[PDB]
This record gives C-alpha cells, structure tokens and sequence, in this order.
C-alpha cells in the first residue's frame, strides 16, 4: 500500500487508418504544486510502440528501467533481435499488464495508469490500457484521469466504432488529438500547456514530436464576466 | 434449513434446497447432502463453498481410509476428520454447519453435528442453519423414538416445509433421505411449491395464511 | 565407494541394474489382460510353514478400477502405494472422474528416478499395475525402479519370469476370455514355483468394468486349481 | 567430491557391530576405573585419577564426579570434555522436568534421555559417537537408591555394583565375591577402595589419586545429603579403612 | 578410469567421462531421425518393443502448439526436459503472449543440461532431443545432446545405427530441403532416411511414429493405422 | 545434514545395511512369541554372564505399546527403545483422532514402516531390531501375533521367534505347534512357549521372561517363582 | 459451557459440571459431559470457547495417557496439574490462545489425600478446599465460605453442591439444563447417575 | 488506502437446449460513470467445447479464465490428450476459486457446454468455488433483472395451464435454438433499458457437437 508523489496527469490516444496517436503532457505535479515542467511520459520501445504512463512518477521511472531491460534481454543470443523476433507492442503489454496484475495481488501496486500504443509486424494498429489494479481493455480511442471524462468523448466523435477507422487519416486523428490536449489545459488543474505526441504509422514508423504547445486558446469573452450575479461594473 | 434425528427405524435426514446472496435468492434447487458413501450422509449448512469444498474433500479422506485399513471409516472417526480441519483453520472465518449421519456395525446409527467452531457433538437430535428453530418447534412437539418408518419420513418433511415457509432465507423443496443398517435411502425431491397447499388441505394446518 | 547417481561406462545407472537383480529375487508375479478384464496372480512363498499366509499381502487395491501386484523388495512398495492411491483419490477430487491408468502409472514412475545425495536409493520392487479406464479400457503396465512402465498383453516379473514370459508368448491370443486367463496364470505359476501350488501359497485377483478390482478369497482360487488339474489331465 | 573423506561413524560391520561404538568402548577400558556401589541406607561412587603430578591441585578438581542434581549424580569413565556436554545436557533436562511438574526428575528418566542421545550418535548425523560410559548415582521416592551405567553405544542398564574404564573384568570379580544386599553404607566405602586397591595399575592408592563421594539419608529424617569428599575426608577414610 | 566416478572430476587429457558415459545411453537407444524444409519439419522415430507382448515406447513428446522433440536414450530424462520446455513455452504465452523461438529453447536445454556437469552428486541428463518447431523464423530442427551442446540442422538423426540416415540426409539434402507446401513429401524423405538405419527389420504399422509441424500445421503425431500410408 | 545413502544396492542385488542389521538381531538374545486359543505368550532369553543385576530397575524385555498391545525384540537395545518410543506416541495418537484404539496389524505396519523408512533415507542406518508385536484388537477376542524385521517387511505367524539360536527353537515350535489345535488355555500356551526356550537357554533361572497378553488390555508378567515351577515341572516330565 | 464446580472434602474432591451446550438461541444439546479421566485417579473438567474446550482436554488426555503407558506409573495430580498450568502459560501467548478454563480434581494415592486445583486460560494455578469457573463463582463462593468444613464425608460434599445447584438455578439467567456430578477418591472416579 | 478490486461491470447469461447450450454477454466495460470500452469481450472458447465466462472484476475475471485455459491445456499434457468434461471442467474451477479463499476472485463464473450425453448443460459459480448445473442463470450488475424473467419463460415458473383453475403447471420442455436466441437479445434488451452498466454490444457463443459458433448483435449505447 502506497500513496502518490510525484504525479503525472491524462495520458490520450486513438487509432487511425494506418496506424495509432498517442501524447501526455510534460508535467510532473507534487499535490497543488506544478512542481517539476520537463518530465517525458511517452517512453518508445524500438521503433514499432510507445508507451504512455499516468500516475506515481517515481513507479514510471521504475517501469522506464523495466522496459529499456527487456530491449536488451530480447537482444541476448537473438540473431533476428532487429527482425522478425523483435519485441511487439503486444509482447510489451501482455509484459506490463502482467506485472500489474502480480504487483496489485501482493497488495503492493504500481500507482499508475498506462497505454500501450503501437504497430503490430503485421501492420495491425495495437492499442491497449492497464492500471495499477491490473484491469486491461483496447478501444478505438483510450485515455487515463481527466483525459478518460473530456478526451474520449471528443476522439469517439471521430472515430465512434471499428469501421470508422479505415476513414480516420493522421490529419484528422492528430487534430482530434492536439484539440483534446487543449481542452484539459482548460479543465484540468493538473495539466501543463507543454506536450509530447507520437505517431506509430505502418508505413512512416515511428515519429516523436517533443516540445508542443496548446496554442488558439479563446480568453477574449473573460473580460464580460463581471461579478457572480447581480454586479454591473 | 437441514435436521437429523435418530429414532425406532434408524435416522431421518432432511434438508430444504434454498441459495442465497443476502436477500437475493441464488437458487431454489441445490443439494445440501453429500453422500459419502453407502453407509454415511453429510449434510451442509453455512458457506456454500466452504460447505462443498470440505464436504466432498471429507468424503476423499474416507475413501483412502478404507483404503489403507480396508474397512468403512466409523461416523466418530469421519466426524472427527471434519472437526479436527476446521478447528484448524478457526478465526479464518470459515463457515460450516454439518451433520454427519450414518450406520456402521460397531456404532450403531450415529449422528454427529460439526460446526466452524470446532464444536463436535454426538445426539438423537439436531437441526442446523437460520431455519433451525422453526424445524425444531414443530419436531419437537411430534417427536416419540416409536415413530413409524412412514411417520418419522413426513415429521421430517413438515419440520423443513415449516421452517421453508417462515424462515425468509430456507425454501425451494425437500431432499430426504432415511439411513438403516442397510445404508441410506433416498425418499425423493418435494417442491414448497406444491407440497404447501397439499399439506394445508390434507392436514387442514396453515390457518394464518389466505386459503 | 563410488556415487549413488554414477553412470556405467556402458551407459547405465549402476544402482538401478543392481536393483534389477533384487526384484529377479524376488517371488513370482503374473498379469494376463484381455477384453472381459485383467488378471493378476502371484506367489506368497511363505519362509515358514508357522508364517499366516493370509497376512501375506502382494496384491493390493489402488482404486476401484485399480489394482497392483508387486515382486522383489516388498515392504519398499508401501510408500508407492500410498502415492498411487493419493493420486487417484486426488485426480477424482480436482476433476470429479476417474483416473486413466497410464497416467496413474506415470505418476508412480515420477517417484522411481528422485533417489540420490529425496530417497537413498532406487525401490528394489517390479509393479504389475492392472487397471480399466473408458478411454483404453483394459489395460496392465510393468513399472520398474528405472522410471521405465511397459504396456503389456501379458507379463511375468520375479524369480521365474525368463521361463513364465516364454510361457506366456505361446499361449496369449487378443481373444482370450477371463477364465481362460485365469486357469493360464495358474497354470504358469506351478510351473515356476519351488513349493506345490495351492490356494494358501498363491494368490489370484482380476478387475472388470463392471466390479472393478477384487481379490479371489481361498475357497473360490481352490475350485479354478482343482479346474485347472481337470483340464491337463484329460490330454 | 566430500564422501571420499567420509569414516562412515554410523554403518554396521559385517558381523552388525557398531565399529565406532567399539572402538570408543575400547578407549574407555584405558580410563580411571570408577565404583558405584548401592547399599540399603545409600549408594557409593569412587573414581580413581588418571596417574597424578605432585603439582597438579588436587583439591579445587573435579575430573570424575559430577552433580547433576540435589538428588543424583555420576561417576565418569573416558573423554573428560565429551562427558561435560553430556552432563550440562543432564543438567538441564533434570531443570526443565523440575518446570514442567514441579517435581525433582526420576533417576531412570534422567538417565534414559542421556542414553537416547548417545543412541541418535550411533544411528544418524555421521558424526563420532561420545567417548564415554557413566555410573549414575541417585535417588527418587518411586525406586529409592538407584545405581546405573551408559556407553557409547547408549545402552544403560541397573546395578547393585559396578565398575567401568579400567580393570572392569578384575574389579566385577571382586566386587560379585564380597557385596552382600543387606550391607550398610560405611561396609560399601570400605569394599569400593579396597577393590580400587586391588585393580589399580599404581604401587600404592593414596588419598591425591581418588575422587570420592556418597549419597545418604545422614541429614535431617527422609531428605537425601550428597557429599563430595574433600582431600583431607578421603585421607581419613583411607586411613580409617587401614589401607594407609 | 580414476576420473569417471562424478561429474566434477576432469581426466588428465580434459574430458568429462560421466558426460561420454551419458552420450552412451543415446548411442544405445532407438533411432530416431529429423529433417526439415522450408514450410514443415518432420520427426520420423523408431519405436522399440520390450518383447512381442508388449507396447512400443512413445519417442516423440508435444512442447506446445508450433514444437515438440524426438527422444533417444532414458525416457524419464525427456520427461523431465520437455515438462521443462512445456513450461518455458507457457511462461513465454501467459507473460508475454508471444510463442517461444525454437532457438530460444535450445539454449534453454542447454543451459538446463549444463549445471548437472559441473555440480557435485548430480548426474548428467542420460538422453538426446531432436526438437522440430515452426516460429516466427518458419521451420527448424535442433540436435540437443545431454553435454549440454545445442545445435541447428536442415536434418539428422541419433541412437542405433543413426549413422545411415545421417549419411542419406547428407547426400539427399538439396532434394528434401525444398519439399515446400508438401505434407506426404517431406514425411516419406524421413521415412526413406531412417529405412538406411534399419537391420534384420522394416517399418511395421505400431513400430512407426511420425510427427510433423508446419506453416498451417499444429505439431501433431501419427501412430498406428494413420502411418500405413507411409511404409 | 549429513546425507549419505548409507543403505544401497551391491551388484548382487543386496542391501548390505539390512542384511548386517540381521546380523545384530541374530546376536541379540532369544525372544518367541505363541499365540493360544484364546491369548497370546511372549518368551524373552535374558543373558546369564551378569550377577549383581538389580532387575527391580534394568529395562524389561516386554514393553507396553498401549494398555493392550505389547512389543518384544531381539538385537540392539538403544534402537529398541525409539522404535517403542515413536509406536507409544502413534498409539495415543490413534486415539485422539480414530477415538480408538490402534489394531494390532495397524500398530506393526506403523514401525514395520519407520523400519523400511531408515533403509532408504540419508544419512542413517537401518534399525539394529527385529520385533514381535502381540495383543488383541479392540472388543475383539482373536489373538494377534506379527514380526518386524530391519528391511520392513513385518506378516502374522501361528508362533515365531527371533535372535540367537532361532533357528533351533523354530526348529521346536515347527514340529510342537499344531494349526489345527493352538493351546487351548494360558497354562498351555505358557508350557509350549517356556518347552521352546529351554532348547536354547540353560537353567532356567533368572534367565527367562514371561508375559501374558488376554482380551481386553488384561497384561500380566510372570515372576522367578511361577516360571520356576513351570521349569520344574518340564524336566520332571523329561525323564522318559 | 458456563458452569464448572469443585469441592474437595475428606476423602475425594467432587466435580460438578453443567450439561448445556448453546449456540445462539437453541439449546443444541441437554447432556454433556464437560470432562475427560487423564488418568485412573485424575478427572479434568472445562469451560470456554467453543472447540477449543474439547481440544484442549483431549490433547491434555492423550500427553498423560503417553507418559502412563511409557513409565507405567500415575503422575500425581500436583503433577498434572503444573503440566497443564505450563501447557495454558505457553498457549496465552501463541498466535491463537486456548481460551479454556479447567478444575483439575485428583486423589494422591502416595499422600492418601483428595486436591482440587483451579486453573484459568492465562494459566492461573491454585490449590482450593472449593472452585468454580464463570459466573457461578459469585454465587458459589461466599455460600460454601458459610457451609464448608473441612472434614465432611462423601455424602455431605454431595449435599453441599446440592446447595450450590439450587442456588444457580434460582439467580443465574440462563438454563444450563443441570449438572453431571463425579467422585474422585481412592478408589478412581464414579459419576452419580441422578442429580 | 489501497483497495484491490473494481467493478467492471457488464452481465452475463447461460442457457441449456437438449443438444445445444448458450453462453451471452453484453461487450461494454465500464468503471464508475465511464466506459472504458464498448466491444471487449468477456465470454471466450476454452477448447473441448467448454465456453466461460468470470463476469465482475475484470483483471480477476482474465486472471481466472487464463488459469483454466491452461487447466485444459495440461489436462491433455498429463492424461493423453484427453477429452475435459464439463463436470471435470466445473470441479477444477472450484478448486481454482477456493484456492484464493481469503483473497477472493470477485466474479461470477458461468461455464456452458454439453455433457458427456450430448445434452445442454450450464454450470455457475459463487466468487470462493461453490457452485451447481442448472438449465440456465444470469451473473454480473443485471442478473437481479434478467434472472426472474429466466425462471418465467426458460423453466415455466409461476405460469399454469389456462382453464386448469392452478392445478396443472405449465409443461416443461426443451426449447430450440431459434427460441433461445429470442430470449437472449430479449433479456440483454431490457436489461439494457433499466442497467446503466449493460449496453454497447451482446456477443453470444453457441455450442453443439459440431463446435462453437458465434452471433452478435448491436445494442443500445447510451
Ligand atoms: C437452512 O437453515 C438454510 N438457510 C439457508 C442458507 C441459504 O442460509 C444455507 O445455509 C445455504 C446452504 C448452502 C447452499 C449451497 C449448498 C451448500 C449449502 N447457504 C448459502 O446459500 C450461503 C449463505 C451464506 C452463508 C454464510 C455466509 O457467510 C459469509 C455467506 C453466505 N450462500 C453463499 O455463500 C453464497 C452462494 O452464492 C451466492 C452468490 C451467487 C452469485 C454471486 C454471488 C454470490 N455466496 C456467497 O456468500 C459468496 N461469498 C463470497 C465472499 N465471502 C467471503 O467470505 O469473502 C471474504 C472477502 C470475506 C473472504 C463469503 C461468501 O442453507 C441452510 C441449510
Ligand atoms: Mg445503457
């Protein structure tokens, strides 16, 4: 039994046509204070997966040490390490989720919550969730704290069931994403304007944008809001 | 709702057929009675898995028993396995309620109450579960040692039908079970469903409730 | 001295050969399986005429569907016994079903190889494991102190087995009925035995389907020897 | 690897001997002969020394008798060091007895767990056994005065008179031509050094050379005094005896 | 002579004699052959018979869907290393839902083997593996020797005779090596090859054990009337 | 612990161990068992090379196991003692859990089984006994008579007996005992089992024991004086 | 449970033992007997926590048995009553205590003297002319403070725990449906049939 | 401080025919007021014709159905490719559950299949192991909903032959698949309607001789 720290707050992702969206913001919250402004919370397992993580930063950091590990043990007496037995987001997850589960059940969790974005070798779009309680489950769009309550509904506009995905370019995905990331600037007291985002495309690989910005942020209208009620000037 | 008593023509065993889940009714038709072997009957009131799990498991113990002595286990002997795994798991919360009725030669027909105390006792007489009191009000007020084969099986069957009726958490039906020198007998299923209104008009009992 | 573990340079474990030679020591065993059940008969040799014969217990029920007759080191079988009726109670506990015979022989050959510097030494005693099951019905297995289990028709371990196998090679055919399974075990243990067969100096059980394992008391033995002299006479 | 250095401490010869057993039976036969006698009003135990300098103190040494308790002790023939660790075990034993039941250890009791440890040497452990045979000298309200032997082989048996270590063969000659059963304590002294006095491979028994010590009823009615002889009780006693 | 009673103990010239004496008992036990193209990998086995009256020992053992081996020597230590591997194979789904590489399983048996040659009252495995299985790489075959050696092959074969099919194979691999899409081919080239180890005997319908393994082909066994298509 | 398998197999197919632990019980003084009619007998040898024995104290050859069942041995007395000690603690043991007493069969096939135990366990050597166990099963009025011996091996006998000279006094009882017609009374039983000693003993002195096993835990030793006369009365019906 | 009482007079101690067993609001059973014999001349009887009550007594039963058979001698009840007293001593602090109290009535036939000893869970040992476990011990004591003398017969400690019985029946709240009475003398232990 | 459950959601339903059994289950994961997903399935094929499902804590409900997968998988290693009945399978899921007595599995298991006869049989469990065959039953947050409606139409109960005046009860007899089916979109339907948890998809596994087939069907999403 533990209590969180050091947090980091809404992890958000979703599927598209060829490949998966994924990005979390670089804040690393101590309660009320925005204490720490330059914490990386997508961590990229070879070039094929990305794996985003919310919560207790401290068990981040840990499960960073666990993944950049098995990288190296995959690679012992492997000659096709680089080929056709490299580490799939699938055997990443099913890693994690495992973990997950055996820490929760020694009353003992890993304080988080984590999504594991990817490309399968066979071109398959891997999008799949695990918190700290061991619970598991894939969707076309998955997001963690706030991000679950104001990301999903938004992404779910774009991409409602399996079939729209096929019809979702990385456009269209990507701003649905950036939108999402703006919106729990807004709402969320645990969030930071900075953000990273990555792309996991079948054709492009893997791409990683770091230093993003929530940026057309409509304030003008505060100005007009004098008062809570019945005051004029 | 489950009873044993020993009389004339050897032990009556009745237990009702009612599951619950708090004040959800799990099931209406599930067996409280394990049959051991031919000769030795368990009857399970309390937590249903701690019930089956340790109840079939006790019936494992036996059988190796008349493996290494090639003879039948006595009553006191597999009562006293049962007594003896459950007091060794006391305080865990275990809960189980038990009759361990049945015939051997040396014996003679025995019934032996095991509870998730620890408790074991030897008796004529025992009812176990919520619907305890309601079965031993009215197998008490019947109950002679000369009671008929016949007699001894309906007394059995109307002390569970009683219990069924005001006990909101016994009902369903009636399993009995008669056990001789020859092993036990089984006397069939009884819905509360149709047994109720035959037994208020043959009986002309059940006056409290809307003929 | 030498390691409990050593391998021959021939390419055998030395303490099991050895063990092999304590179970050619030992009193006869014989099992005869066929499509109407599985007989298994041994010989008691009683050192001493003062020795209750009765009390000489080389055939022995696992469960129901399962019985066993051992040759060699005898009181070495206990334990093996009693790891063969727990596993078989035990199976019937976690799955609600009987045991399949193989798997309850494979269990016994798992305790027979965990002996080193787990056990001192290797069990010096052969087991006859007769047993029915709905998957293969009637079956008899040899299980050895080497962990080996042989499936067999029919099989002969102890002290006059090179001369009982031979015995058996001629006269088992797939279509051979109880009795007739009964009278050949008989037949092939006076043969081998030093002392004169009777029914106090030999032993004979089988298991069906239909009443699983039993062990033939002394009156019901006398009447197939009795048989059986009736038969080789009138030839 | 390790079984090439390997005695084998506890294996049957092929004749079911105990080698090790008898080898330390065999290094008993060369200690300091000690008595035990049992009269009617009390027991003696006598122990000669293993041959004494005239500069070792002879009075603050205690190599041969042991108090194990208020009610018994024992004579020691073999490895002064191993019969310690026995007797602090004995001591114990008696202690935890005297806890459990509020009631001083029976004599046979005491004795018969000593005997089960020898024993565990000789079956298990493939350690050497204890080099080492005791007379037990003591007294309970079941048996009254009881006299007992154990060895290495933890094999004890009950004695009117007995010897161990040295000379056993000569000394039970002796002692079977000259005990009687109604003999009194001070007849027991007597007949105890004047078979020391006979076996002993010395030209002369004196005082320097013998630990001595009696278990009597001589207090204060139905209550048991042992007594270790000091230097000078001895002298007297050896001179009292007329053996000086 | 004097260095052959543990495992522990070298030989003035640097051999292990307990691990040579091990290798004895696969030189002594049944033959067994393994091949492979690029599509499928084929065990074909020798089963051999106690007398006319009994069974004749199963060989060929399943590790999980895509992998199973052939044994040659003490049946008991193929037990205990394929309860190993089925292990292995299990831990490598449940943990990481990703299906053991053959490779991977060889230098598990080898390391597996290792520590009883080097440790003090153990005793070196006393049976060969031949192990077939298609992963993410297609099809393999590996050669598992009880020294704790692990080795790749297109082909082979170990016990009584070995010899003749290991030539066979050696001379016929350009023609077995591309039965590609082919079940019936490739199983009939392993039969053809152990035939070349056989004396006074041939390939009876219960002596047979064939096993094969493939790109759309569960490691499955064939025994007894489902071989006489093959002889 | 120490660990090394102590008991193994020689070429031959022997366990030399067991077979030397047969050598100490082949020593160890004489004991035989005759079971009658209607009770149990149990004759022990006691070795005749020590006067100055205090027998008020010395260890009886005959131990109680529980109030009905009785164990005697030949061979290694410290051995003795833990197989009695472990038997004695499984007997009680029999009784809290069964609420009954152990069968005699139950009770031998317990130490036959400590027996075959230390003959395939490291680091300890078989057993240095062979034992007889003798008494009657619980509202049972069969007599009940079985041997141990160090392998584990233990079987029911009519009458037996075990260590020095055996083989002289079976010799005896193989020709002296009838199946047919077991001594019909404990008067009986007692003159056949003390005849079979004096084979083998000497006078018969302080140099034989007697105990008498009846239904329901009814266990009396014998005393010189009621032996004596039973050896008196066997050699005044010698003189043929 | 609830109710266990000791008198020792003259020449025995005198154990009275209630016979109810109850769980809930059902009287499970009307006659029990609430004592094991731990040997010919020694009679324990127990109050307490379910389960443990029975356990305990037959685990003391068997431990006394044992030493019997391998001395074949009868420990006194001091004895038995200091290896009881050590047996509660260790349980009170193991994980789970025996939650059991006990009256240890024994005639010691070395001394020709009847003793009772009151013993509770912690393992709390007197040696008392009279005792009780429970509630009954409020009630009890001060009665038998006015009507004990020391040197009463068999028969007069039967009358004076007929005093006792008929005072709890009349002021204590729940029915314990009687008492099983035994006598521990020189003779061994006899259980009056009526009462 | 740490609590090491949740509450997933979703319901679960088996039902009995002749020579055909049927496991159902809506496809919506939820915790709280959100949906975690809309089509994760929760009621899988175990090989040997068994289907099962562990409706409530989901990371308890995968470990479960993980462990008896496995079961079955080694049941055939240790016994020759032999067939799991669902007797067997049932009394192995027993132990499975009660080996984490005082840690419990929070889920109700329903496993449906044929009987060794050919016959329809569902069994269900309690979280700690107890469990029954029965000819059909409801888990999971609807099963108070949708169970009494299963006792109605599937056993008959309550319903008597009309013109009898209550002395002849309704026959009871076997229904066809078609029929089953009916009820099955029906139960979800309604429970869909009334429970917040239940929605998004149904997903039904039927079992025959011939194998398990699969069937869904959409359901409302609000
Ligand atoms: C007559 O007197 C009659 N009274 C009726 C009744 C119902 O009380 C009963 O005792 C039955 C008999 C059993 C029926 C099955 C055959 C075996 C006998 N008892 C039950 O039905 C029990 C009632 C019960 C009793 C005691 C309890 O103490 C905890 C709890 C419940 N029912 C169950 O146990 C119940 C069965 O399944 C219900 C269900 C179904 C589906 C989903 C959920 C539940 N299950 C549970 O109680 C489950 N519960 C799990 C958690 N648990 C627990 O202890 O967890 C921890 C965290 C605390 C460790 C306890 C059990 O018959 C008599 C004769
Ligand atoms: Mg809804």
């Amino acid at each position: 039994t533990q209590q969180p720290i050091v947090t980091g707050t809404s992890v958000i992702s979703m599927k598209y046509d060829n490949g998966v969206i994924i990005a979390a913001d670089n804040l690393g919250s101590y309660g009320s204070l925005l204490r720490f402004n330059g914490v990386e919370r997508l961590i990229p397992v070879g070039d094929n997966t990305v794996v985003g993580i919310s919560g207790d930063i401290s068990d981040m950091q840990h499960i960073e040490r666990l993944l950049k590990d098995l990288v190296t043990e995959n690679a012992y007496d492997n000659p096709l390490a680089d080929a056709e037995e490299a580490l799939e987001p699938s055997y990443i997850f099913e890693y994690l989720a495992t973990v997950m589960y055996q820490r929760r059940s020694k009353m003992n969790p890993l304080w988080n919550a984590i999504i594991v974005a990817g490309v399968q070798s066979n071109g398959d779009q891997f999008l799949r969730y695990v918190n700290l309680l061991g619970v598991t489950y894939s969707s076309p769009t998955l997001a963690t704290g706030f991000g679950a309550h104001m990301a999903n509904p938004l992404l779910r506009k774009v991409v409602d069931r399996e079939s729209d995905i096929p019809k979702t370019t990385v456009q269209v995905a990507e701003e649905a994403i950036v939108n999402a990331m703006r919106v729990l600037y807004y709402r969320d007291a645990r969030s930071s304007r900075n953000f990273s985002l990555a792309i996991i495309d079948k054709n492009t690989g893997l791409t990683f944008k770091k230093n993003l910005q929530v940026e057309n942020m409509k304030w003008d209208f505060a100005k007009d809001i004098k008062g809570y009620g019945t005051q004029k000037i | 709702t489950t009873l044993a008593f020993r009389f004339q023509g050897g032990i009556i065993v009745a237990v009702d057929s009612r599951a619950t889940a708090g004040n959800w009714v799990a099931s209406q038709t599930v067996k409280k009675v394990i049959e051991i072997n031919p000769f030795l009957l368990g009857t399970m009131a309390g937590g249903a898995a701690d019930c089956q799990f340790w109840e079939t498991w006790l019936g494992s113990q036996c059988r190796l028993h008349e493996l290494r002595e090639k003879e039948r286990i006595s009553v006191a002997a597999a009562s006293k396995i049962l007594s003896n795994l459950v007091y060794q798991y006391k305080g865990a919360g275990l809960s189980m309620g038990t009759m361990i009725c049945g015939y051997t030669r040396k014996e003679g027909p025995t019934i032996y109450y095991v509870d998730s105390d620890g408790t074991r006792l030897k008796g004529d007489i025992f009812c176990v579960g919520s619907g305890q009191t309601f079965a031993y009000g009215v197998l008490d007020s019947n109950y002679k040692w000369d009671l008929s084969v016949e007699d001894a099986l309906y007394l059995g069957k109307r002390s569970i039908l009683a219990a069924a009726h005001r006990d909101a958490y016994s009902g369903g039906s009636v399993n009995l079970y008669h056990v001789t020198e020859d092993g036990w007998i089984y006397h069939g299923n009884h819905d509360v469903g149709e047994l109720f209104w035959k037994v208020k008009e043959e009986e002309g009992s059940f006056n409290n409730v809307i003929g | 001295d030498r390691g409990v573990s050593t391998f021959s340079p021939e390419g055998r474990l030395f303490q099991v050969e050895y063990s092999l030679e304590a179970i050619k020591l030992g009193s006869t065993a014989i099992g005869i399986a066929t499509k109407e059940g599985v007989v298994l008969g041994v010989e008691k040799r009683a050192t001493s005429p003062l020795l209750e014969s009765d009390s000489i217990e080389k055939i022995v029920e696992i469960d129901r569907h399962i019985g066993c007759a051992m040759s060699g080191l005898t009181a070495d079988a206990r334990s093996m016994i009693e790891h063969a009726r727990t596993a078989a109670v035990t199976h019937n506990l976690y799955y609600d079903e009987d045991i399949n015979v193989e798997s309850l022989t494979q269990s016994v050959c798992d305790l027979a190889l965990r002996f080193g510097e787990l056990m001192s030494r290797p069990f010096g005693v052969a087991l006859l494991i007769a047993g029915h099951d709905a998957d293969d019905g009637y079956q008899l297995f040899h299980a050895e102190p080497s962990g080996t289990f042989y499936r067999y028709n029919a099989k002969a371990i102890g002290s006059g087995s090179e001369g009982a196998q031979a015995e058996l090679l001629n006269e088992w055919h797939s279509s051979l009925t109880l009795k007739e399974a009964e009278l050949l075990v008989l037949k092939i243990l006076k043969q081998v035995m030093e002392e004169k067969l009777d029914e106090n100096n030999a032993q004979l059980s089988c298991i069906t389907k239909q009443d699983g394992f039993k062990i033939y008391d002394n009156e019901k033995t006398a009447e197939l020897i009795k048989e059986l002299k009736e038969k080789e006479a009138a030839e | 690897g390790s079984r090439r250095y390997d005695s084998r401490t506890t294996i049957f010869s092929p004749e079911g001997r105990l080698y090790q057993v008898e080898y330390a039976l065999e290094s008993i036969s060369h200690a300091g002969t000690a008595i035990g006698i049992m009269a009617s009003d009390g027991i003696v135990l006598a122990a000669e020394r293993k041959v004494t300098s005239t500069l070792l103190e002879q009075d603050t040494s205690t190599e041969k008798l042991y108090k194990l308790n208020d009610k018994i002790a024992v004579a020691v023939a073999g490895l002064t060091a191993d019969a310690e660790i026995l007797i602090n075990t004995a001591r114990i034993h008696a202690q935890n007895y005297l806890k459990t039941y509020n009631e001083d250890i029976p004599v046979e009791i005491l004795v018969r767990r000593l005997s089960d440890i020898k024993q565990g040497y000789t079956q298990h452990g493939g350690l050497r056994p204890f080099g080492v045979s005791f007379i037990y000298a003591g007294y309970d309200d079941r048996y009254g005065y009881q006299l007992y032997t154990s060895n290495p082989s933890g094999n004890y048996t009950g004695w009117k008179a007995i010897s161990v270590g040295a000379n056993t063969s000569a000394a039970q000659t002796l002692l079977q031509m000259d005990y009687k059963d109604d003999m009194k304590v001070d007849d027991a002294i007597e007949l105890a050094l004047k078979t020391l006095s006979k076996t002993t491979d010395s030209s002369a028994l004196t005082y320097d050379r013998l630990e001595f010590a009696t278990i009597r009823k001589g207090a204060n009615d139905g209550e048991v005094y042992q007594k270790i002889f000091k230097p000078q009780e001895i002298k007297d006693i050896l001179v009292k005896t007329g053996i000086t | 002579n004097n260095y052959d009673g543990d495992t522990v103990t070298f030989s003035p010239t640097g051999r292990l004699f307990q691990v040579e004496y091990a290798l004895e008992a696969i030189k002594q036990g049944s033959v067994t052959v393994g091949l492979r193209s690029n599509t499928h990998a084929v065990l074909v086995a020798l089963k051999r018979n106690a007398d006319e009256l009994s069974s004749y020992q199963k060989k060929i053992i399943k590790c999980d869907e895509h992998m199973g081996l052939s044994l040659a020597g003490l049946a008991p230590d193929a037990r205990v290393l394929s309860n190993y591997l089925r292990q292995q194979c299990n831990y490598s789904s449940l943990v990481f839902n990703r299906k053991l590489a053959v490779e991977r399983a060889g230098h598990l048996l080898c390391d597996k083997a290792q520590k009883n040659t080097q440790s003090y009252g153990g005793r070196p495995y006393g049976v060969g593996l031949l192990i077939i299985g298609y992963d993410k790489s297609g099809a393999h075959l590996l050669e598992f020797q009880p020294s704790g050696n692990v080795t790749e092959l297109y082909g082979t074969a170990i016990g009584a005779r070995s010899q003749g099919a290991k030539t066979y194979l050696e001379r016929t691999l350009d023609t077995f090596i591309k039965i590609d899409g082919n079940p019936d081919e490739l199983i009939k080239a392993g039969v053809e090859a152990i035939s070349q180890s056989l004396r006074d005997e041939s390939l009876t319908v219960d002596n047979l054990s064939i096993a094969i393994v493939g790109k759309d082909t569960p490691f499955t066994i064939y025994d007894g009337e489902a071989v006489a298509k093959y002889i | 612990g120490y660990d090394r398998a102590l008991s193994i197999f020689s070429p031959d197919g022997h366990i030399f161990q067991v077979e030397y632990a047969l050598e100490a019980v082949k020593r160890g003084t004489c004991a035989v068992g005759v079971k009658g009619k209607n009770c149990v007998v149990l004759g022990c040898e006691r070795r005749s090379t020590l006067k100055l024995q205090d027998t008020r104290i010395t260890p009886s050859k005959v131990s109680k196991i529980d109030s009905h069942v009785v164990l005697s041995f030949s061979g290694l007395n410290a051995d003795s003692r833990i197989l009695i000690e472990k038997a004695r603690v499984e007997a009680q043991s029999h009784r809290l859990t069964l609420e009954d007493p152990v069968t005699v069969e139950y009770l031998t096939r317990y130490v036959a089984g400590v027996q075959q135990r230390y003959t395939q366990s490291g680091g300890v050597r078989p057993f240095g006994v062979s034992t007889l166990i003798a008494g009657f099963d619980p509202r049972d009025d069969e007599p009940k008579l079985y041997q141990t011996e160090p392998s584990g091996i233990y079987s029911s006998w009519s009458a037996q007996t075990i260590g020095r000279n055996s083989k002289t006094v079976r010799e005896f009882l193989e020709k002296n005992y009838d199946r047919k017609e077991p001594p019909a009374t404990v008067e009986e039983c007692v003159k056949l089992t003390v005849r079979s000693l004096l084979e083998v003993v000497q006078t018969g002195a302080k140099n034989i024991e007697i105990t008498v096993v009846k239904p329901d835990s009814d266990i009396v030793a014998l005393s010189s004086e009621e032996i004596n006369q039973y050896v008196t009365q066997i050699e005044q019906e010698k003189q043929e | 449970m609830d109710i266990i009482l000791g008198i020792r007079v003259q020449d025995s101690v005198i154990l009275a033992s209630s016979k109810a067993v109850t769980r809930g609001i059902s009287v499970l059973k009307d006659s029990d007997d609430k004592t094991r014999q731990l040997s010919p001349h020694t009679l324990m009887s127990f109050a307490g926590e379910a389960g443990d009550t029975v356990q305990f007594a037959e685990y003391i039963q068997a431990n006394i048995q044992l030493y019997s058979i391998r001395e074949d001698y009868e420990l006194s009840p001091q004895a038995v009553s200091s290896f009881v007293r050590q047996e509660l001593a260790k349980s009170i602090r193991s994980r789970r205590p025996y939650q059991v109290n006990v009256l240890i009535g024994g005639y010691d036939k070395k001394k020709n003297k009847p003793e009772l000893y009151q013993i509770d869970y912690l393992g709390t040992k007197v040696e008392l002319p009279y005792g009780a476990h429970g509630y009954s011990g409020f009630y009890t004591f001060s009665l038998l403070d006015h009507h004990y003398r020391p040197d009463m017969t068999t028969e007069e400690g039967l009358d004076l725990l007929k005093l006792c019985v008929q005072e709890l029946e009349k002021r204590m709240p729940m029915d314990f449906k009687g008492v099983i009475v035994k006598i521990v003398d020189k003779d061994g232990i006899r259980q009056v049939d009526d009462f | 401080q740490f609590n090491p459950y949740g509450d997933n959601g979703g319901t679960i339903l088996g039902i009995a025919g002749e020579d055909f059994a049927v496991l159902a289950g809506d496809t919506r994961n939820i915790t709280d007021y959100s949906i975690n997903s809309r089509y994760e399935p929760k009621v899988f094929d175990c090989g040997d014709n068994i289907v099962m499902s562990a409706n409530g804590f989901a990371a308890d409900g995968d470990a479960l159905v993980k462990r008896f997968k496995n079961s079955v998988k080694w049941y055939h290693f240790d016994h020759n490719d032999k067939k799991l009945s669902i007797n067997s399978a049932a009394r192995n899921i027993q132990h499975l559950l009660y080996g984490k007595r005082f840690f419990p599995y929070y889920v109700h298991t329903i496993i449906a299949g044929l009987d060794e006869d050919g016959k329809g049989a569902v069994y269900s469990f309690d979280p700690v192991g107890s469990y029954e065959r029965e000819q059909c039953r409801a888990g999971g947050a609807a099963a108070s909903l949708i169970m009494p409606f299963l006792d109605n139409q599937v056993n008959f109960k309550n319903q008597y032959e009309p013109g009898t005046n209550g002395k002849v009860k309704k026959p009871l007899k076997y229904l066809s698949v078609e029929e089953v089916i009916k009820l099955v979109r029906d139960s979800f339907t309604s429970a869909t309607e009334r429970h917040i948890q239940v929605g998004d998809g149904l997903e039904i596994l039927i079992v025959t001789k011939d194998g398990v087939r699969k069937e869904f069907y959409e359901l409302k999403r609000d």
